[PDB]
DNA sequence: CTGACACGTGCCTGGAGACTAGGGAGTAATCCCCTTGGCGGTTAAAACGCGGGGGACAGCGCGTACGTGCGTTTAAGCGGTGCTAGAGCTGTCTACGACCAATTGAGCGGCCTCGGCACCGGGATTCT
DNA sequence: AGAATCCCGGTGCCGAGGCCGCTCAATTGGTCGTAGACAGCTCTAGCACCGCTTAAACGCACGTACGCGCTGTCCCCCGCGTTTTAACCGCCAAGGGGATTACTCCCTAGTCTCCAGGCACGTGTCAG
DNA sequence: GATGTATATATCTGACACGTGCCTGGAGACTAGGGAGTAATCCCCTTGGCGGTTAAAACGCGGGGGACAGCGCGTACGTGCGTTTAAGCGGTGCTAGAGCTGTCTACGACCAATTGAGCGGCCTCGGCACCGGGATT
DNA sequence: AATCCCGGTGCCGAGGCCGCTCAATTGGTCGTAGACAGCTCTAGCACCGCTTAAACGCACGTACGCGCTGTCCCCCGCGTTTTAACCGCCAAGGGGATTACTCCCTAGTCTCCAGGCACGTGTCAGATATATACATC
C-alpha cells in the first residue's frame, strides 16, 4: 500500500535495483543473490566519494568552482591506491603531472 | 638565451597546458589515407578522429618519457633512437 | 532513451562539497569509470564461481573480488562499509 | 579519379617537438623523426585495422568512435571520455 | 576429467608418423586448447553484445579469429572454417 | 554420423558445441559456431605439432618433450606472438649470446 | 633468516642461464629482494583463493589462477 | 699447473646451463621460505608437494626474464657486468 | 620423415661439356656451367609445372610419358619417339 | 697434342654419335626435386624421365648452336654468357 | 550383294580410305564430310610417306647396313631443302646432328 | 587395341627399297608423322569451310587447305596425286 | 552483326562511369575477346578428347585458365569463377 | 522471366556464349556451368584492361579511351605482355624505349 | 618497278621507330628485299583465300587470316 | 648554323616513338601490292581497307626485326646496325 | 557579455509489493591417502682463502650537432551555403534454434607389458 | 701437453601404448515462440565548396655544450684448492583433512501491477 | 645565343551519345535416355636394398694461345639547302559485281546385315652387335 | 698415337604364321542446303583540276668501324687418385587400368515477349587555328 526506495532502505544514494538488473542482464552467473548489489553500490559510491573528494580539494586549490577533467588527471595520479587501480587507462583533456626529472635540472 | 633556459620554459608550458597539440586536418586526412586501404569509400564520424589524437599523443608521451630514462642511464642527455628501440624491447613491443 | 549516473554522482557530490558544479565531460568520464570498475568486479566474481562450480554469486564472491582487485588500504574500508550496509539492509 | 598521394609531412616536426615537449624532453636527436613517424604509422594501423573491422561487422559504412574506444579496449589501452 | 588428448593423439599421427607423444607435452597441449577456446568465445561474445544481437553465428567467430590470430594465421584459419561450413552446409 | 565426420574434422564438434551453450558467452549459438571452431582448434594444434617433429627429429629422438614444443613456438615468428606471454615447464631458452661478449 | 637459504651459487646458475658472464657482488642482496616481493604477492593471492574455498591446503590450482590473474601464465601443471 | 683465462670457463657455464632444463635453486631452502613467508598471511598452512615446483618453476623463469632485461641494459651502458642499476632500471621501464 | 634436398650438382660439368660439344662448341668459358644450369632449371620448371597439371586434371599420382608430349606440344618444341 | 688438337675430335666424335650425355641418375633426382615443389608424393615412369632427358638436351644443343653463331659474330671464338642472354632475347625468351 | 572391293583399291592406294573417312567424321572438324575428302587426303599421305621413306633408303644404303634408324631419318629430313621445311620445329629423339662446323674454327 | 598405320608404312617401304627393313623406333616416329600431318590439315579445312559459311569440306577444301600448308613444289605434286586418284575413283 | 558492344560499355560505366571509349578501340576489345574466347574453348576441347571424355564441364574450364593465363591473373579469375558458380547453383 | 546474366551477377551475356559454345563443334556435349565461368572470366579480363587505360587516358587527361591508351595498357604489364605476346594492335604505336648504349 | 615506292625517307623513318640511331647504307635493298618476300608470302595466301570464296575483290578479312594463320594475329579489322 | 650528328637523330627517334601515324605512304603501297598480286591472277580488285591492313602488317614487322637488328648491332659493339646484323637476326629468329 | 550550467515541466516505462514453485547449497558422517614426522650415511655441494689481471669508471680532450632567433609564406581554422547518403525507426512475418525425449556407442579409468630410454662406461678428438 | 667434449658401446627398467569394460554425453526426430531479415520511410550530419583571416609552417644563420674517444689504475671478482656440513636418498609411521555422499530447506526466478523517478524538452543567468 | 615543344583562348563541325521501332533471340517448362560416377579388383612395374669394380669424376700441374684494352685513321653517312614533282584533295561519272530472294533436286547423314582386314601372340634364326687383332693415317 | 678395316662369336630382335573379331562395306531413304536464276544498288575504278608537302640531288664535316699490337691468365691437354655409377639380383605392394551397376544430367521442343540492333538526331569534345612562353643545346 506505500512504496519505498532499496537505496533509501540501504541508505544509498546509487541505484540498488538498476545494478541488480544489470547483472541479470549480463549473462555473469545463471543466478544472482540478494545480498550483492547492495554491496557493489556501496563500492561503487565509496570510490566515487573519494575520488570526487580529491578533486574537489584540487578545485579549491585553483579557486576554480567548477570541476574538469585536469582535476580528476590530478586526484588519480597523485594517490598511491588509485594510480596502482587506475594505471592502464588515459583519460582525455588529463594531460600529465609537471615531473622534471633530477638531472636534468641544472646544478 | 642560452641553451636549454628556453626548451625548460617550453616543458614548464606544456606540462601546464592541455590542448591537442597535433594539427587537427592533417591527422585528419592521414587517417583518410590510411584507411582506405582496408576499405575504399570509408566515413568517419568527427569525434572519431579527435579520440584517435588522443590515443595517439598519449602514447607517444608515455613513450618519450621511457625514452628519457634510458637516456640518463646512459649518461647522456639527448634521446637517441636505440633510446627508443631499447624502450620499446624492454616494454616488450619491439 | 540513454540511461546514466548522471543523477548519483551529482547527489554524492553534494554530500561532499555542496559548493562545487561538475561539468559534463567529467560527468561522463564518472559514468565510464563506473562501467569499468563494475565490469571488473562482476567479472572476477564470476571467475570464483565456477572455479568452486557453484552457480550463484553471493555477498562472498563480491567481497573476495574487493579484496583481490583493490589496494590494501582500500580494501579493509571498502569490505567495512559493505558490510555495514549489508547488516542494515538485512536488518 | 581522385587518390591520395601521401601526407607523410603533415604531421609537421613543430607537433612532434610540442608533443615531445610535454613528455620532459629538453633535448631531441635529429634523427629521431624518422623512427618517431614509422611508429606512429605501425600505430594507427594496428587501431584502425580493429576499427575498420567492427565497422564491418556491423555493416556500417560510417565508422564511429565507440570503434575507435573498443580497438584500443581490446589492445589494452582503455579510453575515458568518449563513451561507457 | 574430460580431456582432448585422444584428438591430439590423432592429429600427431597425420603429421608424423613414428613418433609419441610424453604426458608432460600432452598436458601443455590439453591447457594450449582450453586457452584459446576461452579467448575466442570472450571475443565472439562481446562482438554480439556491441550490436545488440543474441546471437553468435559463424560471421561472429570469422571476426574474432580475425582479431586474435595473426595476419596470415587468420587466414588460414578463415579458408579452413569457410571450407569446412561450406562442405558441412 | 558424427558431425565431426560431417565437417571432416577430428576434434569433438558435440563437445565444443555443448561447451558454448554451458560457458555463458551468450543467451544463443548458431550451428555455424562450432564446426568453424572446432576447425581452428585443429589447424592450430597441428601447426604446432608439424614444427615440433621437426626438432625432435633433430634430436634423433622417436619422442616430443617440453623442451621441443619449446623450440616450437619460440622458433616461429608468429606463433611467438600468439603466446608472447605464455611460459612453459621445463621448457629452458633458446640458445642466445650477445656477440659483443664473444672473444 | 631463511632468505639467506637462497645461495650466492643458485643466483649464479640462474644468472648463467639468462647469459650473464659477469656480476658484480651487490647484486645478491638486492635479488632476495625482488624474490621476496614477488613471493609475497603470489602467497597472498594463493591464501586468498584458499580461504574462498574454505580448503587448509594450498593447491596448484590456486598457483596457476594467481599467475594467471598476475597475467603470466603458467602451462604443465593442469588447468 | 693448468689455468684457464677468466670468462673462459663462464661461457662454458652459459652454453652448459642453457642447454639443460633442471632446475637450479636448492629444493629444500626454499620450500622453507616459501613456508616462511606464508607463515604471515595465515598460520598453520599446508602446501601440496606439486605447489612448491609450481613456484619455484614461476620464480626461476620470473628471474631469468629479469636477468636477460639486465644484461641488455648493462650491454646499453657500454658495460659488461650487471649492476643494480640496471635492474632498478629495468623494472621501472616494465613498470614493476 | 624422407625428404629430399638439392641436387642441382647432379648435372655434372663433363655432361655439359658432352652437350655443348655435340653443338660443336669448341671453347667455353667457365662461367658457362653455372648459367647453364640456371637455364635448364627455369625449362624444367616449366615443363613439369605443365606436366602435374594435366597429371592432376587425371587424378593420377603417376607423371605418364604422354603428359610430357602434350606439354611440350602445347609449348610448341614437338617431340617424336615416345607415342602419341 | 696442341691445344684443340683434341677439341675438333670430340666436336667430329659426339656428332658421329647418338647416345645421351647426362648421368641419368642425377638427372633423375633433379627431376625428383624440383617436382616436390608443385607437389609432394609425385612418382615418375621410367620412359618419363628419358622423354625429359632428350627434351633438355636438344633444347640445349639448339641453345649452343645460336650462342655459337652471336660468338662468331662477336669476332670471338670463345663462347661467354652475354652471347647466351643475347640469344635468349633474339629468341624472345 | 556384290562382292566387296575396298575403296583403296578403286583409288590405288595402300593407305586405308575407310579409317581416314571416320576419323574425319568423328574428329569434330565440320558436321557434313563429303567422299572426296578421305580419297584425297589419304592419297597425299602416302605421297609424303613414300617421299620421305625415299630418301631415307638411300642413307641407309650409304650406311652399309640393312635396316633404316632414326638416325637415318634425320639425315634425310634435315638434308631436303623443303621438308626441313616443313618439319622444321620437330626434333626427332635419337637424331642427332647433321656434321656442321663453321670454317672459322678449322686451321689454315 | 591400339589401331596404328605401321602395316601401310610397310607396305609402302616395300615399293621404294625392297630389301630394307624397319625398326620399331623408326616406325613409332613414322606413325607419330601421320598422325601430326592429318590433324593440320583437317584443322585447315575446317576453318576454311566454317568463313565461307558453307557446312561441308569437299575436295576443294582439302586441296586449298593443301596449297596453304604444304611448299610448293610438295603441293604441285600433292594435288596431281589427289587428283589423280578422284578422277580414277570417279570414273570407276 | 552480333557484337560484345552493349557489355564492354556497361562495364566501362563500372569501372569509369565518366569516361567513354572509341568505335576503333571497341572493335579492338571485340576481337580481344573472340581470340581469348577460341584459346580457351580451343584447349578445353583437347583437354576432354585426352581423357577420352565427351562433355566439357566447369573442370575443363578451370584447367584451360590455370595453362594459359601467367599465375597472378590464374588465381583471381578462377577464384571469380567459382564464386559466379556458387552464385549460380 | 529473369536473365542468367542477372542471376549471375554478371554484365556479359552467358546465353550468347552457351550459344557460340553449341555452334562451334567444340565438343558434342556443353556442361551447364561452363559459361558463366567462361563468362566470369572475360569479363575479369575485360575490366583489368579498361582500368588501367582509363588511368593511361587521365595521365593524358583525356577522357576518350583511344588505342593508344590499350597499346601503354598491355605492354606495361608483365602478365598481359606474356598473354598478348604475339598479337599487333592498329595505331598502337611503341614505348619509349631508347637502350642504354645509346644515350650520351 | 613499283618496289622504288618504298623510299629510303620510309625506311629511314620505321628504322627511327625501332630505335635505330645509325642507318648503313646498304640496308635499304636488303631491307626492299625482305619486305618484297613477306608480301609475297601474305598475298598468295589472301589470294587463295579469295579464289575458294571464287570471289573476285580481295576483302581486308582475307589479309587478317592470312596473317593469323601465318600466326601474326591482327586486331583492328575485324574479328 | 649546324647541329652535330645525332642529336636531331635523337628527336627523330622521340618524335616517332611519340606519334602514331602510319609512315609508308598509301598509293606507291597500293600500286606495289596490285604489281605482286597479279602475277597470281590477273584481273584482281581490293577492297580500300585490305591495302591499310597490309600497310598496317608491313610497318609493324619491319620495326620488329629493327629493333632485333640494332640489339645485334650494340652487341657487335657497333652503333651502326649492319645487313649482317639483319641476316643474323633473321638467322636466330629462324626465319633464314 | 554570452552561453554552459542549473533549473523547471510532462509523462511513461522502469521498478516495487506481493504470491508462487522447486532446486542449489548447507549439513552430518565417512574414507583413506598423501602429507608431515623421524632417522642414517655419504658425499655433492657449499664454504673459506688464495692469487692476480681484466673490468669499471674517473679524467682530459675535441668538433660538431641542434637550440635560439629572424623574415617569408603558406594553408589551418573560421563563418557559411548547399545537398543528399545513409543512419535510425516502424512494420511485416517466417527461418531457425531453445528445449524434450528415447536411444547407444565414443571416450575414460584400469591392468599389463616390453622395449625406448636412461643409466652406465670406455676410447677418440677437439681445443685451449 | 694435455683437459674437456664428443661418440661409440652395453645393461635393464618403468613408462607409453594396446586391449578391455563400460556408461553418460552425443545423436535424431520434433514443435513453436521470435527476433531478425527485409521493406519503406525520413530527417540528421557529413562532404563539397566559397571567401576571409593571420597563426603557424618554413628555411636559414650561428654559437658553444655535449657525446665520443683515448688513457689509466686498482680492486675485486673468476678460476682453483681443501675442508666440512646438511642435502639427498630411502625406509618406516600415522593421522589430518581433501574429497564423496544422502537428506533437507529457504532462497531466488517468474508473474501481474501501477504509479512515480528520472529522462526528453523549454528556460535564463552568473561563471567563466 | 636562339630554336624546339608546351600551353592558353577561341571557333566550329561532326563523332559520340541518345532516343525510337520491332523482330528474332532467349527463357520457362516438360520430355527421353545415355556419359559419367561408383565399388571392387588385379597385377605389374615401380621403389626398396645390396655388392663390386671400375668408369667416371675429381684435384694439380704446366703453359701459350685467347680475350680484350689501347692508339691510329679515312671514309661513310647525318645535317642543311633549293629544285621539282606527284600524293592528297574535292569532284563527276559509271557500271561490275557483291549481296539478297526464289526454286528445287543432287547428295550425304544415318540404319542395318554382313564378313574379312588388321591386331595381339608365339616362335625363330640370322643381322646385328659385341668382340679382337693388324694396317694405315 | 689414333683411326681405320678386316675378321670371328652368338644372341635377341624383326619378321612369318596363326587365331580371331569389330570396324569397313553395300543397299537404301529422305531432309536440305547449296547450285543456279534473277534482281538491284553499293562502292570501286576511271577521269578531271587544284594544292604545296614531300621527295630528291647535292655540299660538307668529323664521328665511327676496322686494323695492328700487346699481355697475362685461364682453361685445355695430361696425370693419379678415389668414389658412386652402373649392372644385376632379390622383394613386394601401390596404384594404373578394367569392369558392372546406376542415375541425373543435357539435348530436344513449343512458346512469346522484350533485348538489343537498324535508323533518326543533335551537341560538346575535340582538332584546328592563333597566340606565345621558357627549356634546351
Amino acid at each position: 500500500a506505500k512504496a519505498k526506495s532499496r537505496s533509501s532502505r540501504a541508505g544509498l544514494q546509487f541505484p540498488v535495483g538498476r545494478v541488480h538488473r544489470l547483472l541479470r542482464k549480463g549473462h555473469y552467473a545463471e543466478r544472482v543473490g540478494a545480498g550483492a548489489p547492495v554491496y557493489l553500490a556501496a563500492v561503487l559510491e565509496y570510490l566515487t566519494a573519494e575520488i570526487l573528494e580529491l578533486a574537489g580539494n584540487a578545485a579549491r586549490d585553483n579557486k576554480k568552482t567548477r570541476i574538469i577533467p585536469r582535476h580528476l588527471q590530478l586526484a588519480i595520479r597523485n594517490d598511491e591506491e588509485l594510480n596502482k587501480l587506475l594505471g592502464g587507462v588515459t583519460i582525455a583533456q588529463g594531460g600529465v603531472l609537471p615531473n622534471i626529472q633530477a638531472v636534468l635540472l641544472p646544478k | 638565451y642560452r641553451p636549454g633556459t628556453v626548451a625548460l620554459r617550453e616543458i614548464r608550458r606544456y606540462q601546464k597546458s592541455t590542448e591537442l597539440l597535433i594539427r587537427k586536418l592533417p591527422f585528419q586526412r592521414l587517417v583518410r589515407e590510411i584507411a582506405q586501404d582496408f576499405k575504399t569509400d570509408l566515413r568517419f564520424q568527427s569525434s572519431a578522429v579527435m579520440a584517435l589524437q588522443e590515443a595517439c599523443e598519449a602514447y607517444l608521451v608515455g613513450l618519450f618519457e621511457d625514452t628519457n630514462l634510458c637516456a640518463i642511464h646512459a649518461k647522456r642527455v639527448t634521446i637517441m633512437p636505440k633510446d627508443i628501440q631499447l624502450a620499446r624491447r624492454i616494454r616488450g613491443e619491439r | 532513451r540513454k540511461e546514466s549516473y548522471s543523477i548519483y554522482v551529482y547527489k554524492v557530490l553534494k554530500q561532499v562539497h555542496p559548493d562545487t558544479g561538475i561539468s559534463s565531460k567529467a560527468m561522463g568520464i564518472m559514468n565510464s569509470f563506473v562501467n569499468d570498475i563494475f565490469e571488473r568486479i562482476a567479472g572476477e566474481a564470476s571467475r570464483l564461481a565456477h572455479y568452486n562450480k557453484r552457480s550463484t554469486i553471493t555477498s562472498r564472491e563480491i567481497q573476495t573480488a574487493v579484496r583481490l582487485l583493490l589496494p590494501g588500504e582500500l580494501a579493509k574500508h571498502a569490505v567495512s562499509e559493505g558490510t555495514k550496509a549489508v547488516t542494515k539492509y538485512t536488518s | 579519379r581522385k587518390v591520395l598521394r601521401d601526407n607523410i609531412q603533415g604531421i609537421t616536426k613543430p607537433a612532434i617537438r610540442r608533443l615531445a615537449r610535454r613528455g620532459g624532453v629538453k633535448r631531441i636527436s635529429g634523427l629521431i623523426y624518422e623512427e618517431t613517424r614509422g611508429v606512429l604509422k605501425v600505430f594507427l594501423e594496428n587501431v584502425i585495422r580493429d576499427a575498420v573491422t567492427y565497422t564491418e561487422h556491423a555493416k556500417r559504412k560510417t565508422v564511429t568512435a565507440m570503434d575507435v574506444v573498443y580497438a584500443l579496449k581490446r589492445q589494452g589501452r582503455t579510453l575515458y571520455g568518449f563513451g561507457g
